[PDB]
């Protein structure tokens, strides 16, 4: 923006069954990693490379309002179809999507946070390997790509 | 079954490892699931592969692709992956030796078929993921001697270069001496004739 | 001994927070304050209300894709190896701080949002 | 899809849980155990099975389809007594 | 006594041990063997090797030893026994962990066409067959309604009555449940018919048309 | 050469750059905690903008186990008189408008990587 356009690359997270676009590290602290530490360890992972720990400073500086693993779970589920009225209502309809319909191939059950946690880190690693240039954008046409 | 054979190869399932031992980097994926990390990719994939040309897993579309630069292994088991039979080359000369050739030439009175030289791990089947790691030549005659070195570490050879025409296509002759477009035109009429 | 019923665990950590380092003098163990039932995260202490709290949460993959026997030093004749019943890590937490658990629901850094606020004014809100 | 898929998706289906809404009244419970298949027949008009041939349902307008059967299985689970399992059969 | 919360674990000491990595079946071997104590025979062997220390843990009992080493990850793991009594204690923590690498080539193989012949072809696939001529099949009458018929064989829905005064002790104690009670309420209370017992009901109550909980029969309290 | 985090030594929630308006030395004082560090580096922000040569790194040293690679005899390793070095292009997004080949030894364990 006009004011700081500092932090201009937000990375963020769209969800199944969940309307509004959710900012990626808060997606992260629902999981169960609070932590930010414990959260870009997910992500990065050759912490001495400069690159990549400055281009997740943004989407570290657009959530400090959302804390708690809890509190993760009540803005997630903010954005449901309809988020009822009760707090424990909403807990629930974000650890049910965050368990059932977001990445279900990782898992379903109810130990499988720290593998949906890595997967989503990497994909924001891809995310992120795809904006410094390291890896080349994924092409459609390319036939292995397609089943 | 991969899951439990990379299991007990060293794989060390992703919630044990050390978070930051990510840095060993070979990411063996499987059907495109985390399944752990790996410290030798290279001694890894030569028994993969040695284990899909023999029977552990299926010898059929079982990929494996080791994508060296980026570090990863990506196994994939499951429908829709178009594959493609290929020969093998190892040190530059094929497996498939004459004795094969010999044994398959008298099929009727044998029992020796397509999978008997598939077991015996001299055509495997390479799909297209795993099309981008390997190197081909298209007819052992050449590609396969010696001269100033085009390439010196062949993978796979083509078994026919003619088996990248379809059904409707493999009926025009001297495909190759008429232009493009004249052959799929010809791969259009050839579906409304008599017969 | 193999009639022996008693269970063995892991108790693993990140090698980002400090180990128990022996500063831990005595508390270890709390498993059922998670109930908001049987298997619920573990919420462990240190040495009473005065430390670093912290909560472990259960492996996915432990015994199915291959058992880890605990083969132990045993500084007797004989040596025994223990089947793991679960694994589960634990992670710095109970926030060791104040949270903000309202916010009065904050504009997402659209406001200016001036850093290293919000939480010195905070904090004298509330004394 | 015949041979490793039916059966997956009909032993991965939930079992079929009902109690009675109208002292603890009589709750029952189904399964679904084995898939059995069978070879293409026909019914003619006389109700009689006899197979058909693929030349056959092309000039008859016929559709070359197979009877399905899978083995369920009962449990009448009441007032805190022994159950009955009555397995049925191939249905 | 009470452990309500146990929170001592024991031991500052934390005499180390080291995490092994086990095979599937050889460890199930190794205890599915005997009581022996999980011990079978299992002491530090005294070898030189490539400055090595072997063990003598059972390599007999196959009805370093071949695994390898690895060093510390994270922690270095502590292990507590959560124990079939209330809870006793902590125990030490792990100094390394050891892999469960096959001892030797193909062999492999062959262990694990064992774990399919063990795990006795695990999968359930479907099958043929000539045909099924027992489905639906010739009653008289369906059994659920001849236990239906053999249950009304026990009295009448269209009941009798002799008790207009009986109605009323019930709802006495009964209006705190239900100050207003449903017609298919009153009647297994009762064991009168349904006319009859709404002739009563005109007389006594009134329907509660618009009620919080549900619409049905109130009460005038006198 | 600004490290990228200095993460906090107590609730681990990413120190971030303060001033001290008493002292007035830099410091790296956090947020949701109120731990406060002193600053080795002066360097808060550094991007470039164009690039260095960065592609003698990030080139891993297991790329000389690729089949579809070139290989020449030609172009000695340094590190090691050893012969038969791979070579390739840039691969990166930021082609550097430039045919740079960077060569890599395939000797095993030697892992030298080179632009000539
Ligand atoms: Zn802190
Ligand atoms: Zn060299």
């Amino acid at each position: 923006g006009a004011k700081k356009s500092a932090i201009g690359q937000r990375i963020v997270a769209t969800l199944p069954y969940i309307k509004q676009e959710v900012p990626i590290i808060i997606v992260f602290r629902a999981l169960g990693f609070v932590s930010d530490r414990d959260i870009l360890e997910h992500i990065i992972y050759d912490f001495e490379d400069p690159e990549m720990m400055e281009m997740v400073k943004p989407s570290l500086d657009e959530a400090f309002v959302i804390q708690e693993q809890n509190v993760a779970l009540n803005f997630i589920g903010s954005r449901g179809a309809k988020p009822g009225v009760t707090k424990e209502k909403r807990i629930k309809y974000a650890k049910e999507v965050l368990q059932k319909e977001m990445l279900p191939h990782v898992g379903v059950s109810d130990f499988c946070e720290t593998k949906k946690a890595y997967f989503l880190g990497y994909m924001v690693h891809r995310l992120l390997l795809a904006a410094l240039g390291r890896r080349e954008l994924d092409d459609r046409d390319h036939y292995g790509n397609k089943r | 079954p991969i899951l439990e054979f990379l299991e007990e190869w060293s794989m060390e399932n992703l919630e044990e490892i050390s978070p930051a031992a990510i840095a060993d980097a070979t990411k063996i994926f499987v059907n495109g699931c985390w399944v752990g990390i790996h410290k030798d990719p290279e001694q890894l994939m030569n028994t993969l592969r040695k284990l899909r040309r023999q029977m552990d897993i299926i010898v059929s579309e079982v990929s494996m692709i080791r994508d060296i630069r980026e570090r990863e292994i990506r196994i994939y088991t499951d429908a829709g992956r178009i594959c493609r039979p290929l020969l093998i080359v190892e040190k530059q000369k094929l497996l498939l030796k004459k004795r094969h050739i010999d044994q398959l030439k008298e099929r009727e009175y044998n029992n020796y078929s397509w999978q008997d030289l598939v077991a015996s791990g001299v055509v495997e089947y390479i799909d297209t993921l795993e099309e981008e790691t390997v190197m081909l030549a298209m007819t052992p005659d050449d590609l396969q001697e010696k001269e100033v070195a085009y390439c010196s570490t062949y993978t796979h050879c083509e078994i026919h270069p003619s088996m990248i025409l379809g059904v409707c296509a493999s009926i025009i002759p001297f495909p190759d001496h008429n232009q493009s477009p004249r052959n799929t035109y010809q791969s259009a009429m050839g579906k409304q004739a008599m017969g | 001994p193999k009639n022996t019923t008693k269970k063995y665990n892991i108790m693993a950590f990140n090698a980002a927070d400090k180990v128990n380092f022996a500063t831990w003098n005595q508390a270890r163990l709390e498993r059922d304050l998670s109930n908001k039932p049987e298997d619920q995260p573990w919420l462990l202490r240190v040495n009473g209300k005065s430390g670093r709290k912290f909560k472990g949460i259960k492996k996915g993959g432990v015994t199915e894709n291959t058992s880890y026997y605990i083969f132990t030093q045993c500084p007797d004749g004989a040596f025994e190896a223990f089947p793991v019943h679960n694994w589960y890590n634990f992670t710095p937490l109970a926030r060791h701080r104040t949270l903000t658990a309202e916010e009065a629901e904050e504009e997402w850094e659209r406001r200016n949002k001036v850093l290293n606020h919000f939480s010195i004014m905070q904090q004298r809100r509330l004394k | 899809f015949i041979q490793m898929s039916v059966q997956r998706i009909v032993e991965d289906a939930p079992p079929i849980d009902l109690q009675a809404e109208a002292e603890e009244p009589p709750r029952y419970l189904l399964k679904f155990e084995q898939i059995y298949l069978s070879k293409p027949t026909h019914w003619e008009r006389d109700g009689a099975p006899s197979p058909m041939m693929p030349n056959e349902a092309r000039l008859r307008n016929l559709t070359y389809s197979a009877p399905l059967y899978v083995d369920i299985t009962k449990t009448v689970i009441k007032e805190g007594e022994e159950q009955l399992q009555t397995q049925h059969q191939k249905t | 006594a009470e452990r309500g919360e146990l929170d001592l674990t024991g031991a500052k000491q934390n005499t180390g041990v080291w995490l092994v990595k086990v095979p599937k079946y050889l460890s199930q071997q190794w205890a599915k063997a005997s009581g022996r104590g999980e011990v079978g025979k299992l002491r530090i062997a005294k070898t030189q090797g490539r400055t090595e220390v072997s063990f003598t843990l059972n390599e007999d009992l196959a009805n370093e030893h071949p695994f390898v080493l690895q060093s510390v990850g994270g922690q270095t793991l502590t292990v507590f026994t959560e124990s079939s009594s209330d809870k006793l204690s902590l125990e030490g923590i792990v100094v390394q962990r050891a892999e469960c690498r096959p001892a030797a080539s193909e062999n492999y193989m062959r262990l694990k066409r064992l774990q399919i012949e063990e795990s006795s072809k695990p999968v359930r696939l479907s099958q043929q067959l000539d045909k099924v001529v027992t489905t639906n099949y010739k009653p008289v009458a369906n059994h659920q309604y001849n236990i239906e018929y053999e249950r009304k064989k026990k009295e009448d829905g269209k009941r009798a009555r002799a008790d207009k005064q009986h109605v009323l002790d019930m709802l006495f104690s009964a209006f705190e449940k239900h100050q207003y009670y449903n017609l298919k309420d009153l009647v297994d209370i009762t064991k009168q018919p349904v006319v009859y017992l709404k002739e009563i009901l005109k007389e006594i109550g009134v329907q509660n048309v618009k009620g919080i909980h549900k619409n049905t029969w109130e009460l005038k309290p006198e | 050469g600004f490290v990228g985090i200095r993460f906090c030594q107590e609730c681990n929630n990413m120190l971030y750059p303060k001033e001290d308006k008493e002292n007035r030395i830099l410091l790296y004082a956090c947020r949701n905690c109120d731990y406060q560090q002193e600053a080795d580096n002066s360097c808060i922000y550094v991007n470039k903008i164009t690039h260095e040569v960065d592609e003698l790194t990030q080139i891993i040293a297991d790329v000389s186990q690729d089949p579809t690679l070139p290989r020449t005899e030609d172009h000695p390793c340094q590190k090691c008189g050893h012969k038969e070095a791979v070579f390739f292009q840039s691969h990166s997004a930021r082609a550097e408008d430039a045919m740079r080949l960077y060569y890599v030894c395939t000797a095993p364990h030697c892992g030298h990587r080179w632009t000539e």
